[PDB]
């Protein structure tokens, strides 16, 4: 019962 | 059991943006979700086996990363299950089907809170304005917003971005999409460094681990999603000769002199015995040498990590006296 998506991030 | 879409009285609904400090804006490259709330008055003549539906806006999807899950079912507080609901890709629809609990109470309300995330494949274009619209049985509810994507992370010659763009939680395996000098900068001695030790996650790079790569025309143009929905368009360059396995869960894909854009798809495999699914994070680096005497280099780095939302279904009804 989960809906993915995802994050991105920049070091 | 037929369509009772006209008998399901809407009294309540709404958009609503999953973060609060960006409104009217969904950065889904943050993973930010569109959440559409609804409650709604069930006729007493509805009766089992009927059905009602639920669309979702067109360029909208309920999962990002995959297109397999479960619509939630609507129960009461006693826990009965009041109807089901089963998803159609091809006209973004819900259908729930009403059980034999619509014979048995009366007066029956229900509430949905559903997650959906900006469907890549309708929307591969940055700032793109979009007059959002979410439907219930025979009503309706619009927003407008604007979809934001990230941009590249650069120093010097060295620039990319990534983003996860697939999961599959059978076979616990992530795809990530890396966008390697997409500037088109003349980066020299290219080094792309892709690593599953994260700072707050990790995937797991071994022989296993699938790498292709691919290289981007002077006429063409990568989609601002970082989502790639047709390969074939691209000219396949992989060459497992360059690609070698780092001493640290990493790997390092040689890319040595280039001035255009290469896009890499990496499938990697993650812990099965984790239990936080936002503890699956990928780096990845790339390095130019800004010096060829000195060889003294620069390096520009970014990392993507798995994010997820849950929909939900409530509801009671009475029973007569
Ligand atoms: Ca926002």
């Amino acid at each position: 019962g989960f809906f993915f998506s995802a994050r991105g991030h920049r070091p | 059991g037929s369509n009772v879409n006209h008998l399901i009285k809407v009294t309540d609904q709404s958009i609503t943006e999953g973060y609060d400090d960006s409104d009217g804006i969904i950065k889904a490259h943050d993973a930010e979700n569109l959440i559409y709330d609804v409650t709604f008055e069930v006729d007493d003549k509805v009766k089992s086996g009927d059905t009602m539906t639920v669309n979702i806006d067109k360029n909208t999807v309920p999962s990002d990363l995959t297109d397999s899950f479960a619509i939630p079912k609507i129960k009461d507080n006693s826990g009965e299950i009041i109807a089901t609901g089963t998803y159609d890709n091809t006209n973004k629809q819900i259908t729930y089907t009403f059980t034999d609990y619509v014979d048995k109470y009366e007066n029956i309300k229900a509430h949905l809170k559903l997650t959906s995330y900006i469907d890549k494949s309708k929307v591969p274009n940055n700032n793109t304005k979009l007059d959002v619209e979410y439907k219930t049985a025979l009503s309706s509810v619009n927003k407008t917003i604007t979809v934001e994507y990230q941009k590249p992370n650069e120093n010097r010659t060295a620039n990319l971005q990534s983003m996860f763009t697939n999961i599959d939680t059978k076979n616990h395996t992530v795809e990530q999409t890396i966008y390697i000098n997409p500037l088109r900068y003349s980066a020299k001695e290219t080094n792309v460094n892709i690593s599953g030790n994260g700072d707050e996650g990790s995937t797991i790079i071994d022989d296993s681990t699938i790498i292709k790569v691919y290289k981007v025309g002077d006429n063409q143009n990568l989609p601002d999603s970082n989502r790639i929905y047709d390969y074939s368009e691209y000219e396949d360059v992989t060459n497992d000769d360059y690609a070698q396995l780092g001493n640290n869960n990493d790997v390092n894909i040689n890319f040595g002199n280039i001035d255009s854009p290469y896009i890499i798809k990496v499938i990697s495999k993650y812990d099965p015995n984790k239990d936080d699914y936002t503890t699956i994070q990928q780096t990845v680096t790339m390095q130019t040498t800004i010096n060829e005497y000195t060889g003294e280099f620069r390096t520009a780095s970014y990392d993507n990590t798995i994010a997820f939302s849950t929909s939900s279904g409530q509801g009671q009804g009475d029973l007569p006296p």
